[PDB]
């Protein structure tokens, strides 16, 4: 996961 | 002709500690380096106008603990032949996560990727890039250890090798290792 | 997609 | 030990 001031997505798939 | 780059962060006065070692602020003459390159949670602007002092171009990345909110979030910055990127990383889930730190150093496109929080020093190759983290410079404790070992890096750049040097703060008596990279 | 400083990742979804 | 730009000290890794 990555955590940014527009959301948090993960990276790859897990 | 060399360039040194000075690495720290994650010092968190006051709250977490009065001031960083005086042994490590005895090796930090100013002048000597040219460059400063900082993780943050400073976290007060004490310690920013202190940095100043030391050497001419200083950056400082926006930490979760930081009160001065102006600095960025991240800072991509060129020192000789080195694209140097530089994060705080409470960004990272996990903390100091491989995966998500490859991706900002793609995403990024540098050469050397610098990132804190963890408080755990970190100074190594991921598939010919090249991750560095300095650590605390005053020993602070993390969510989850409170024997942290204080550290800082100093980054020797010569041409297309760097070299990296961690001094870490183990009983009273500053220690050094060395670490190698060259561009590939 | 959402383009954010530290990278372009799918909405969570489709 | 360890030359560096700011002294010479111990290797960590003894």
């Amino acid at each position: 996961y990555i955590k940014t001031p527009l959301g948090t997505f993960p990276n790859r798939h897990g | 002709d060399r360039m040194l780059v000075l690495v720290l962060g994650d010092l968190h006065i006051p709250h977490r500690c009065n001031s960083l070692p005086a042994k490590f602020k005895k090796l930090l003459v100013p002048g000597k380096i040219q460059h400063i390159l900082c993780t943050g949670n400073l976290c007060t602007k004490e310690s920013y106008d202190y940095l100043k002092t030391l050497a001419g171009d200083v950056h400082i990345v926006r930490g979760d603990f930081d009160e001065n909110l102006n600095y960025p979030e991240q800072k991509v910055v060129t020192v000789g032949q080195f694209k140097i990127g530089l994060i705080h990383g409470h960004q990272v889930i996990p903390w100091g996560d491989m995966a998500s730190l490859a991706l900002l150093q793609r995403q990024f496109d540098v050469d050397i990727l610098i990132s804190g929080h963890t408080h755990k020093f970190e100074a190594f190759e991921h598939e010919n890039k090249f991750y560095i983290n300095p650590g605390s410079a005053t020993g602070a404790y993390n969510a989850l250890e409170t024997n942290i070992i204080p550290s800082f890096v100093l980054m020797d750049i010569q041409a297309s090798t760097v070299v990296t040097y961690v001094y870490q703060l183990i009983g009273d008596d500053v220690k050094v290792e060395r670490i190698e990279y060259k561009k590939p």
